[PDB]
């Protein structure tokens, strides 16, 4: 089942912004690690970025690193992600998640992440 | 004045709840009884007051706050307190009912039920079974809210046994099978509002005499074959305690091991 | 009051989910024990008595070991006749089947039908595992583990995977868990890190042979190492064999 909304996705030529909103409306959200995962067409489900229910710690894989930014707003129950300076590595498709696994939230954004959304195409291409 | 264990829906997540089943389990017994490798609650018969009853406070999103005693003997509820009302199953014997009394002293006034708190007694009450009746962190979640607003004349008295029945599954039938708690534990993961299968169903209404078919058999193996029902309902015959290992976690005093 | 254990008569399943048989039928003194395929009649050469006093008696005569050596047959016999403490048994919780004479174990150094059971030193092999139960059919479940994953085997390589409704697991009386898929395969691990496979149960060796506990962990007798997901990582697509510490990547449960 789904229960986060997708907001976003689309084209963009590579070196450009892009945001990524994810609310929830009966779920709350501010009280778990919130996280962003994405997938190629190919393979394979690989994880982006997760935040604290606090928004203190965050972390980031490889590829990312410097240049998406995660954010989230607990008096509105969202999670965001914001690309910036998109390669064409990037595309994929991207699905919000909330992990109701662990209390903390895990470096390498290890859980289980239940609770994820519907999940948008984004394409970075020239 | 028992001990309390205390446990939130906000946030609650399945760490949260193994750590919670896990603290429960610790506070039922002393341990030291363990037949078969599946631990022995502690006996009845001796057994002084102040080691008779454990504590569960509960609460919730809403500032709502509410405490279940657990009977120690067999980890099943006898009752809650709410504010300052204290509300207690109809005992089933004379030595229960003064048992109770040394529960919740100060509180404004406590009643009593008419009624036990076998699931036959609150499926009547609540109009569903446990069958229909789903389990998860949301369904605790209301459990709570229903319970504690019962003291302020707030709850209709089928949502009362509705919400009983959430509270013993999640807590005492997982704090006697990890199975169940197992069951539970992967509904908080996805975040869904379940109801319980003819294997959870099955494992509580033989729990009584699973403790009595391991206590008393001949190195493991049974007098008499217990049915059990997998996920779907499909029944099978469980002849040995070795099967039994990874899903039972508490059994009820029956007999004494031999010297 | 103290438990009153009974006698149940039952049968007693072991290696390659083979019964433990009379041969033949016949119960002269002496006669061989084997290992049969399992019945579903009242013939008495498979039905044995779970006796108040250790012994294991079918149609009045005791299981007894002809001697307290590893590698003597088990036979049937008098219960007055044979030897005063080489009719005793015990039957232990995870599986195994000892004369606390000898100290040796009742195993079947074979898996072929007909097989002479024996007496041997206890390695906590899938030969020496045994279950009384009249349940013929090994136990068919789904093993999850950490994140809520479950143990899924293709060819000879086993992972952890989210649940698909093979991962399906025949768990076996000598205790060996095998993919329902193929029953001659087990969940095998060489050294006593190491990485757990799926070859053939042929050696039935300590390292296929595992135990369900209660804390959880599906721990392997012989080496007292436990199933473990390496470094709580499901994508590394290995499951090792670690000493126990009790956490998420350790524990485990049969969803049948
Ligand atoms: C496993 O299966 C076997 C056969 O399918 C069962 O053996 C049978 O056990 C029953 C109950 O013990 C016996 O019947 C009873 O006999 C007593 C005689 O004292 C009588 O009082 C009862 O009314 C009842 O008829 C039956 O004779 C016996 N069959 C044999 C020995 O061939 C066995 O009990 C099963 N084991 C378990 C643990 O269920
Ligand atoms: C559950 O909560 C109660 C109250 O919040 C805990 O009782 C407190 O325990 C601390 C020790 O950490 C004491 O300093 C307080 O005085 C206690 N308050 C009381 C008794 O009102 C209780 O220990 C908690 N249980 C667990 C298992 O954490
Ligand atoms: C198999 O189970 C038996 C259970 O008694 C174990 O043998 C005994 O284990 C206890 C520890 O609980 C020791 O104190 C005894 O000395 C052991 N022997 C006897 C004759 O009681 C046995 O170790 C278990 N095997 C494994 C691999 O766990
Ligand atoms: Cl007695
Ligand atoms: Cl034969
Ligand atoms: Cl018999
Ligand atoms: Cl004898």
């Amino acid at each position: 089942q789904v229960q986060l909304a997708e907001t976003g996705g689309g084209l963009v030529e590579p070196g450009g912004s892009l945001r990524l909103s994810c609310a929830a409306p009966e779920f709350r959200l501010q009280y778990y690690t919130a996280g962003w995962f994405r997938q190629a067409p190919g393979k394979e489900r690989e994880w982006v970025a997760c935040i604290s229910a606090g928004g203190g710690v965050t972390y980031y894989t490889g590829s990312v690193q410097g240049r998406f930014t995660i954010s989230r707003d607990n008096a509105k129950r969202t999670v965001y992600l914001q690309m910036d300076s998109l390669k064409p590595e990037d595309t994929a498709v991207y699905s919000c998640a909330a992990d109701l696994e662990y209390s903390q939230i895990m470096p390498s954004c290890r859980g289980s992440y239940g609770v994820r959304g519907q999940g948008t195409q984004v394409t970075v291409s020239s | 004045q028992y001990p309390i264990i205390n446990f939130t829906t906000a946030g609650a997540t399945v760490q949260s709840y193994t750590n919670f089943i896990r603290a429960v389990r610790g506070r039922l017994t002393t341990g030291a009884d363990v037949r078969h490798e599946i631990p022995v609650l502690p006996n009845r018969v001796g057994l002084p007051i102040n080691q008779r009853f454990i504590l569960v406070e509960l609460s919730n999103h809403a500032e709502l706050s509410v405490t279940l005693a657990l009977d120690v003997t067999n980890a099943y509820v006898v009752g809650y307190r709410a504010g300052n009302s204290a509300y207690f199953f109809h005992p089933d014997n004379q030595e229960d009912a003064e048992a109770i009394t040394h529960l919740f002293t100060d509180v404004q006034n406590r009643y009593t039920f008419a009624f036990g708190g076998n699931y036959d007694r609150l499926e009547q009450l609540a109009g569903n079974l446990r069958e229909n009746i789903e389990l998860g962190n949301g369904p605790l979640e209301e459990a709570i809210s229903a319970l504690y607003y019962y003291s302020t004349g707030g709850t209709q008295l089928p949502t009362l046994a509705r919400s009983f029945i959430i509270c013993i599954q999640m807590i005492s039938e997982a704090a006697r099978f990890q199975y169940i708690e197992g069951e539970m534990r992967t509904r908080i993961r996805y975040n869904r509002r379940s109801a319980p299968d003819p294997s959870v169903i099955t494992l509580e209404n033989s729990w009584g005499r699973l403790s009595t078919a391991i206590q008393e058999s001949n190195q493991g193996a049974f007098a008499s074959p217990i049915q059990l029902q997998r996920r779907n309902g499909s029944k099978f015959s469980v002849y040995d305690v070795s099967i039994l290992i990874p899903i039972i976690a508490l059994m009820v005093y029956r007999c004494a091991p031999p010297p | 009051d103290v438990c009153m254990d009974p006698e149940p008569i039952v049968r007693i399943v072991g290696r390659n989910g083979l019964c433990v048989d009379v041969r033949d039928g016949r119960f002269h003194n002496g006669n061989a024990i084997q290992l049969w395929p399992c019945k579903s009649n009242t013939d008495a050469n498979q039905l044995w008595t779970l006796k108040r006093d250790n012994t294991i008696r079918s149609n009045g005569k005791c299981l007894t070991t002809y001697g307290y050596s590893p590698g003597v047959y088990v036979m049937i016999y008098d219960c007055n006749t044979a030897a005063t403490d080489a009719t005793r048994w015990q039957i232990w919780d995870n599986g195994t089947i000892i004369n606390p004479r000898s100290s040796l174990v009742l195993a079947a150094t074979s898996g072929n039908s007909g097989t002479t059971l024996t007496v041997q030193t206890n390695i906590y092999a899938v030969s020496q595992g045994w279950l009384p139960t009249n349940n013929t059919q090994p136990f068919v479940t789904t093993i999850v583990g950490l994140y809520g994953l479950c143990l899924q085997a293709n060819s000879g390589q086993v992972w952890i995977e989210d649940c698909s409704s093979e991962q399906q697991w025949a768990l076996y009386a000598d205790g060996s868990i095998r993919p329902q898929q193929n029953r001659d395969n087990c969940l095998t691990s060489d050294s006593n890190e190491t990485v757990v496979k799926i070859l053939s149960c042929g050696p039935a060796s300590s390292g296929q042979r595992w135990m369900f506990k209660n804390d959880g962990t599906i721990l392997n007798l012989y080496s007292g190492l436990v199933l473990d997901v390496r470094a709580s990582d499901p994508s590394l697509k290995q499951i090792i064999l670690y000493p126990l510490h009790g956490d998420p990547n350790q524990i485990w449960l049969p969803l049948f």
